[PDB]
């Protein structure tokens, strides 16, 4: 691999790690992170395809009130790097192996970020000690140091994976039998149901189930794109809210 | 009345409030991000090292957890009271903490479903739909749309909060936030139904799961009428069904003339044969075949039906809906912490089982 | 015809006759009766095709409050037997001849069942006389006897039709001119209008006509199946009822 | 308090209430079915031949006509009152008849539209749509779905009625059933519109009813550019329309070169010819033809239009809607008893007339 | 051109000129006027095509309360005559040249009808003077004279255009360069936006915008024709009005 | 009570009221048309030249501007009071003018959006959609439908107004007309959205505006597997990917046998080739090609993407909606009189610019 690709991947992984806690520019989402990693290491189409495939799983992966989500950042970065190392992008191997590996690395990233967000307590206590002296520089530096540590939490494993020889990782990835890979590919079309079900469970009522079933029934109309259905849902909501506010 | 924050200082404050997280803790949630956001205002107000700076820095070292996007109104209100407390106003020290705690809860409770569960899933789903073909339009769409919405929201809401001060509570209040939440929930349920129908593919073709193939008919599919030694003919007007039970037809060659005048099928003059056995398809036979395929006739002599075909004939997305409701019941009854990962592993095992059994 | 096929047809006709008054297991419906009779006498696809074609006519053929319906039971059974006797199942003969014959046999079955349900008054009087003695066995026996008589009302004509030689019925069915058969086939695509129109006349209001026209307008969307349109109608009704109950 | 009906006895009572009809009369409607349903309870309560058995059997020999499916609540209420009257309680002999008469009327009035006119037409229509292809999935669907719904309704409603006793009147009430009636009516009207549009086919193709065919154009349909001695060419860039009124075109052979350089049409170098006159279609000509048919061009040189095409261009189901409203007006104005059969005969005669006239 | 065709064109132009003020039989609309003029001068398909193309622009061209509309009458008549004179009907020339010419002639007709409806004041004053004598004949004659003058307002320019030699008008029309003609054809697909936008601007509210977006979203369902979408709009309006009137 | 207008006189009055315009002025709008409509009634009432006739003629020489279609109720009411004033009743002379002025305003304000902006655009749009193919059905449809509606409205509303007299104000009232206005506005907005989507074509194909073409794949498009010296083969089960990184496949001739057993691509046994390079496509190769095109595979080796393709992938009618809103903002900000013509000229110039730039 080219050296410039190596630094590009390192900066992209660092940005994804920072955004995993920042959650602002969404550099940690698979659609962004995988596409960027594909951009750095040549082939871009495979990276965007993996990002699109993994974003459906990453839907409903938000963290609320000390309930950390499965951490799509490390999943996306590590899965993209592992696919890049293994020179095969048939979109059947992407769904068969790269997506289950992404789920496992998502769990690993969740535990790693749990450790880091627990470790940040000492940094914040040191920042409070600095603020006891009335210095903006100390608290700003400690905040930036905690941010840098959280970014390194995903920067470091990317470098470790990059250090692994290409031949060994290709041999390990090819050793997977064909039948289990095809079965995992089949289950990859199911695994999005779990995330969709969490999102539904968070927001579901007897009043709102008819809208879910209406969207399900109207979906086979392929002439309407996803933006068309978004506008349709918005106008349906507007009409329903108007008619409800009449009374 | 000195110490007036400028537009540039407010823009810097917003760009720093972009870093509201990063020093995220478990006992004092998201507390350093607020100080990092409001550092320029305190720097402009009080010089470092003073007791005033000490009190200002210690004031914002308390627990403060909110949705990062809907915090700009809080930052603007805080900037307003910081200006007031830097202009010799008797606002009590705990008033800023009280208002921050007041809008900490409801704002996060409204912003969590709107942003993380409604806007983000929709934008990500559209991006993935565009990315299915491996096109750069999808990451560009996601980045541009999401960041435009985020920057506009942050800047304009911070400006509104700064302008309104503590009076923003009289504007937010209750009711209207419930209307926004209900509309977002309606849109999210509709979009989730669409996504479940369109993006859960469990195609049951397989080598198994194939229902027995019906011989179909003798002309219900795409094919020609071959008669012994080449040539292609067309069925003519019936001359009268024979008493045995086989109708006699006229065999019109593809010029208008009549040849043969036998019975239809194998032992007769001509029999139906699909495109596979045809040779030298050149001529008007291609036109007839194109007309047949434009009519809607299939190219297979035997109509092969799969389990997926039966499910689609019932309704597309049948298995997807069944899986959705099964997973919903499992999630509603298990009440565990690692349940989603176990369910995902179960779906992968189920896919392996279906593939090895020849179903999916 | 095979002997076992003859007994199977007799039992199926008896079941259809029983259900014609029972109206519980729907063995009298053409979709069930014609399919069963086709299954018994070999060729089953033709029976299911006839049952599906005749079920559209049989829609709106319910009997309410001493207003006996056109009795789809005898129509289905006799039409299926007549088609089986005539060894031609071209689906043009099915619509041209078997459906008008089904309508005529439906009228005949209506008059026959009117006679039987009038005759049951004596059986019920005998059951009352038995109940005057306080015996459960007598009343149960008279109820079962009346039910058996109603079943025989359609079992017997099936046997009579089965006794007719195949050659004579085939000759009679073939003697119908081609032009009148094609005209009857054309009118068979119309005759379902009456069946739909009675159901429409039963439930129709200025409030509900818009839903009829909406369903008419949305019908050309062939990507939505009949179950899809059923779910769509259910969700539309739910949303309308919610918005109406708000006020 | 002895004489307690068991679950098995109630299941037997339900399976016997499956035979609520069969002894159907005109002066005492559907009266023996109730007794046959409640026979096991009376057998468990009183031995045959007793005066108590005589009174119990004579009590249920009165007129009782209800929709068969919605009668399980009545049977359960009757079983409850039979248990009470078998436990030495004061409830008068006429109370059971009074409550039966009370819930006989409204329950049937709700049951007929919901079951016979809403559920049955929908299930049968779906079954017939599946059966159009001659598949066993359709009778299986009808039987399984209808019987599952029927068994569930009967069993659970009988259990609810038995549990609630006479208090079920305080649960059914008014307004509660009207919502179900109106929802079923909405669903039925929607489904009936769909069925009228999809299953009333009056195709007016015929050999008459064909509007005059327009020669179309010289390239608006599928075809190639034949020139004199075979070969297929493509129109090039126009070199300038001549003063006579005919434009000159470049004739590019299907290799990228140029040859001929004449005018477009008959007398010129090349003219448009449809697939019928083509011979040896082998090569890139098939690719061009496939591209043209993928574009949407028809294969006929003359655009043939029928009356059905005009009606479809107006709106599909035009004649079906007109027939529906004509039949509705006839049914609303005739007010006869055999009118439906007369209208059916009328449309059969109308179809005969249309076929003999060449219209449909 | 045939003499009978000349008389037919003059009569049709007179009818269009009368209808431009009458606005009753709609002989002035392009769908009617252009089709009639094509009927008179042989080729009818080109006339109907141009009329349909120009009718979309002519939508929203009504005149209300002394605000005279762009006068589709003269536009239609003169554009049809000019198209007929130039023996070329390729539907690219129709959109490229005939439609911008129609817009310009529409402006010219607007100014001409402004002049005529100003000139009618003297005719009406003469009618008032006649009515001062209590005679119905005088006022009827003056009304018919004003009507005849308004019809002549469009009859006369049609005759003037017909007097122009065919060779000169064909040479003038052919002299237009290909690139500008293609650009005008491209802009002809956009110019209908203004016509639609005036109608939208006249009737638009926060309550009615969702219906506009719903119609926009549902349009790609090509299985629904324009009459189907009209019935859909009517039933949607009926349901909305019912649900609004419930409260 | 003599001087009773007959049905024929009322029909003549309606046919004359069809000429309500024609003597259209700027200071006394649409005043002679009313007199021309009501001439027969006055002629039947008073002979010409009398003082009564002079007063009647001078009475209806005042300003009267209304939508022409909704004026028959006014004409009927005027006929009613003309009968009353011709029967020796004491209705004051100014009462007719007062009632005419009263229903002049609201009736016009209701009829203007309903007829000119709702009914006419819809009927004209349907006519244009039918006329796109150059068929006489479209002018016939427009004329017949519009004139049937107009004649029915005029006759029936004039009859209703004549029957009701001045009491028609108690029937029109307020609120009743607002329902029609709102329903018409809803239908018009829906239809205008449909029209904007379907009839604003700004196709951005061009010679420019073509995104770079991706080489696609080696079987993702329509084509065959050519092996050196003619023949067409099919890929088989993989025998095991080589360590170099190229998988080995089985090459089955189109009979079931196995030949070659090499690698897939150029240097191997066979390579994918589209229909262009195929020669002698006769046989089962046509069947395979037809199956491929029925699957949905394109015929081009390179997936060419346009700017129009990107816009359609986003949503069809994207540029149309953007132009609609831009034009709307221009219209509500300019507030000029000739603004529409200027915007039309600007769009023609914009189309010229787009065409010369190679975009559209
Ligand atoms: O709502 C509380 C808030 O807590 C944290 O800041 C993050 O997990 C946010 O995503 C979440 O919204
Ligand atoms: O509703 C009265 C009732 O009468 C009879 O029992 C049957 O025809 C039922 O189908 C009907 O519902
Ligand atoms: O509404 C006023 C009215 O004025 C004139 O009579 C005409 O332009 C009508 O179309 C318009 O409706």
């Amino acid at each position: 691999m080219s050296i410039i690709s190596i630094i590009l991947v390192l900066i992209f992984a660092f940005l994804a790690g920072l955004e995993g806690i920042l959650d602002q520019w969404q550099f940690h989402q698979p659609i962004i992170a995988c596409s960027l990693i594909g951009i750095a290491t040549g082939h871009m189409a495979a990276g965007i395809i993996l990002g699109g495939s993994l974003q459906m799983i990453a839907l409903g992966w938000a963290n609320v009130g000390a309930a950390v989500a499965p951490d799509a950042a490390l999943a996306s970065v590590a899965s993209a790097i592992l696919m890049v190392q293994g020179g095969n992008f048939d979109l059947t191997h992407i769904t068969g192996v790269i997506v289950p590996a992404a789920i496992l690395l998502a769990t690993a990233g969740l535990v790693l970020t749990t450790l880091v967000r627990f470790l940040s307590v000492g940094i914040v206590h040191l920042a409070d000690a600095a603020a006891e002296k009335g210095s903006y520089s100390g608290v700003a530096g400690w905040h930036m140091f905690a941010l840098l540590l959280q970014g390194l939490r995903i920067a470091i494993p990317a470098a470790i994976i990059l250090a692994i020889p290409a031949e060994t990782v290709t041999a390990a990835l090819n050793a997977i039998p064909d039948w289990v890979s095809k079965g995992l590919a089949v289950g990859g079309g199911m695994v999005v149901v779990v995330g969709y079900a969490m999102v539904i469970n968070l927001m579901a009522t007897k009043e709102l189930w008819p809208f879910f079933f209406l969207g399900f029934v109207l979906a086979p109309l392929s002439s309407i794109t996803l933006i068309g259905m978004g506008i349709l849902g918005v106008v349906i909501a507007l009409i329903y809210l108007n008619l409800s506010n009449t009374a | 009345k000195k110490f007036s924050l400028s537009k540039n200082t407010r823009l810097s404050v917003m760009f720093r409030s972009m870093f509201l997280q990063g020093s995220w803790n478990y006992e004092r949630m998201q507390n350093l991000g607020f100080l990092y956001s409001i550092i320029p205002a305190l720097k402009q107000f009080y010089k470092p090292g003073s007791e005033e700076a000490k009190e200002a820095l210690k004031r914002h070292m308390e627990f403060f957890n909110t949705h990062p996007y809907v915090a700009a109104p809080i930052v603007g209100v805080t900037l307003a009271l910081e200006e007031e407390i830097a202009n010799g106003v008797e606002i009590d020290e705990a008033a800023i903490q009280g208002v921050k705690v007041g809008m900490m809860g409801p704002l996060a409770g409204i912003g969590d479903p709107v942003f993380w569960f409604t806007v983000r899933p929709i934008v990500g789903a559209i991006a993935a739909s565009l990315a299915t073909g491996g096109s750069i339009i999808a990451p560009i769409f996601f980045f541009v749309v999401w960041n435009a919405i985020r920057i506009a929201f942050l800047w304009y809401t911070q400006e509104f909060g700064y302008k309104q001060g503590t009076a923003i509570t009289s504007d937010l209040g209750g009711g209207m936030l419930q209307q926004i939440t209900k509309g977002a929930s309606i849109l999210g349920m509709f979009i989730l139904g669409v996504l479940i129908q369109r993006w859960v593919n469990i195609s049951f073709t397989g080598p198994n799961a194939m229902l027995p193939s019906k011989p179909l008919a003798d002309g219900a599919y795409v094919g020609e009428w071959i008669d012994k030694a080449g040539k292609v003919v067309v069925q003519g007007a019936q001359t009268g069904t024979t008493g045995d039970g086989v109708a006699k037809f006229d065999w019109l060659d593809q010029a208008g003339n009549g040849v043969g005048n036998g019975v239809a099928g194998q032992g007769g003059f001509a029999h139906y044969v699909t495109v596979d056995q045809l040779n030298t398809v050149d001529g008007s036979t291609l036109h007839n075949i194109l007309g047949q395929v434009s009519s809607g006739l299939g190219l297979s002599p035997e109509q092969t039906q799969s389990l997926q075909d039966v499910f689609n004939s019932l309704i597309p997305g049948f298995i997807a809906l069944l899986l959705t409701f099964l997973v919903l019941w499992i999630l509603r009854k298990w009440k565990n912490k690692n349940a989603p990962l176990f369910i995902i592993i179960g779906m992968f095992v189920l896919g392996i089982v279906l593939h090895v059994a020849g179903l999916a």
